[PDB]
RNA sequence: CCAUAUCCGCAGCAGGUCUCCAAGGUGAACAGCCUCUGGCAUGUUGGAACAAUGUAGGUAAGGGAAGUCGGCAAGCCGGA
RNA sequence: CUGGGUCGGGGUUUCGUACGUAGCAGAGCAGCUCCCUCGCUGCGAUCUAUUGAAAGUCAGCCCUCGACACAAGGGUUUGU
């Protein structure tokens, strides 16, 4: 989904510093995730190869 | 348990919902249709025209938004087609559809 | 020393807004903006703080059949400042200048907005209210 | 960050919404959302709306 | 919950998110926007370039987050306050 | 029979073809909108799903003819 | 993974405060007569209390583990 957030600014020389803003997000779902196997290439004149 | 009776409530709006002025009604029948023969295994139903007329009581357009029936199974007394049951809808009246489950009945 | 954050425009050429200093004037009929290179079949909008070219259509005769430099001070149109806040100002209205930004008569009538009171400053000074 | 009140209502703003109007004589309103600006537009009061604050503590609904 | 507000709220606005669920797990907030429609499969690649520039190599800390409901017009941040502001309905 | 099927139009053709009778309500009114007496089954077929381009209808922030041979078409006003 | 469906219950949310009953609220009104004209048949838009109420809410929103049955069956092809 997506949603909104409000933060503070550092940037110097800019009209907007040292204030907040506003400005939207996505987020994003992220298990951790699990490791099964293994695969190795090499390297040949027509590419790669598994 | 092959000869059994049972009440339900259905909910239309749903099952008819993006279709137009002229169409409302006369699928819903259909979709009733589609739920019995889920319901009991039968592709043979008949329906009461009690019901039709509740359906029908507010035109085409605006077509109620719930209503309960009873279900009820029967084994062709005096028919004999290739199928051997038929199912047979017919219409409850009530004031509220508060908490009403699917009761089973019995006789 | 800073920037101008781009706006939401919504002034097109063709368009008659209201003069709000004391010089006479009470329309100015918008001609063409500054600063537009643009792009075929596209109409030059201005939006607050732009400066653009101006003609009167209701006022002194001094003043009438001649071209003059404008600066917009209320537009109608939402637009976005960095907060998070959309505004607008119930009416569209500017002033008369000379090419340095220095202005014509001395008085201002009602609010000006914070986006061209930066830029110019000789507009800030003469105005009331602001934002 | 800082909240605000509605004017036509009483109800509060975090700052990611609204709109906010300034009426030429040197004031101005902060709304909420459509429905309250077209009612402030259209010159009703709203001490009859009952959906409202003021209503509210007019008639001494509550406690 | 920022070092700031100090509410023990969720990421999960209220009504849950729209036509995916509830979030119970460890995820990720980006900047802006992203490809492809809900509960779509996303890769995550780290860049292929150096990094310099301010707008990159600049840091942030948060202060508010928003957990209003988007199955319509939300205006209020969580269930207590919700409660707190009304008062008792006929759910007594 | 006397006409969106018995007449002429090659045809059970959205065409054309002389007359009589003539209720309730609104309203100035044989205007237009709903109904009773009497008549019909949607006008040479039906079911499923709601892509593109179409034909007939509508609405649009801010500006208001800057469009175009040309305010063409649409929209405003509208009764007492 | 015992699972997923139908109904139900909760969450959110849209519009804005339901029928009925009560009212010494109510511009006034003539009938009644215990002339009482606050006693009543009552005539009566509208207002207040029950009432931030009622109604709707996935059909392409969220969650349940509450009730009901249901789910082992079918058809056609494939060889180093
Ligand atoms: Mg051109
Ligand atoms: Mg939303
Ligand atoms: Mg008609
Ligand atoms: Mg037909
Ligand atoms: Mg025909
Ligand atoms: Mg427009
Ligand atoms: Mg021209
Ligand atoms: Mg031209
Ligand atoms: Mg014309």
């Amino acid at each position: 989904g997506m949603t909104h957030i409000v933060r503070e600014v550092d940037r110097p020389g800019s009209k907007v510093n040292k204030k907040e803003v506003v400005e939207a997000v996505t987020i994003v779902e992220t298990p951790p995730m699990v490791v099964v196997g293994i695969v190795g290439y090499v390297e040949t004149p027509r590419g790669l190869r598994t | 348990n092959e000869v059994v009776t049972r009440e339900y409530t259905i909910n239309i709006h749903k099952r008819i919902h993006g279709v137009g002025f002229k169409k409302r009604a006369p699928r819903a029948l259909k979709e009733i249709r589609k739920f019995a023969m889920k319901e009991m295994g039968t592709p043979d139903v008949r329906i009461d025209t009690r019901l039709n007329k509740a359906v029908w009581a507010k035109g085409i357009r605006n077509v109620p938004y719930r209503i309960r029936v009873r279900l009820s199974r029967k084994r062709n007394e005096d028919e004999d087609s290739p199928n051997k049951l038929y199912t047979l809808v017919t219409y409850v009246p009530v004031t509220t559809f508060k908490n009403l489950q699917t009761v089973n009945v019995d006789e | 020393s800073g920037a101008k954050f781009r706006i939401s425009l919504g002034l097109p050429v063709g368009a008659v807004i209201n003069c709000a200093d004391n010089t006479g004037a009470k329309n100015l009929y918008i001609i063409s903006v500054k600063g537009i290179k643009g792009r075929l079949n596209r109409l030059p909008a201005a939006g607050v703080g732009d400066m653009v070219m101006a003609t009167v259509k209701k006022g002194k005769p001094e003043l009438r059949k001649k071209v003059h430099p404008a600066v917009v001070i209320r537009q109608r149109k939402s637009y976005r400042r960095k907060d998070g806040v959309f505004l607008y100002f119930e009416d569209n209205a500017g002033v008369i200048v000379n090419n340095k930004g220095e202005m014509k008569g001395s008085a201002i009538t009602g609010p000006v907005a914070k986006e061209c009171a930066d830029l110019w400053p000789r507009i800030a000074s003469n105005a009331g209210s602001i934002a | 960050m800082k909240v605000e009140l509605c004017s036509f209502s009483g109800y509060k703003i975090y700052p990611g919404h609204g709109r906010r109007y300034a009426r030429t004589d040197g004031k101005v309103f902060q709304f909420l959302n459509a429905k309250c600006e077209s009612a402030f537009l259209s010159k009703r009061n709203p001490r009859q709306i009952n959906w409202t604050v003021l209503y509210r503590r007019k008639h001494k609904k509550g406690q | 919950s920022t070092d700031y507000d100090l509410s023990d709220k969720s990421i999960n606005p209220l009504g849950g998110f729209v036509h995916y669920g509830e979030v119970t797990n460890d995820f990720v907030m980006l900047k802006g926007c992203v490809v492809g429609t809900k509960k779509r499969v996303l890769t995550l690649r780290k860049s292929l370039l150096v990094q310099t520039k301010r707008r990159a190599l600049e840091k942030i800390d948060l202060k508010f987050i928003d957990t209003t409901s988007k199955f319509g017009h939300g205006r209020f941040q969580t269930v207590e306050e919700k409660k707190a502001f009304m008062g008792p309905l006929k759910k007594d």
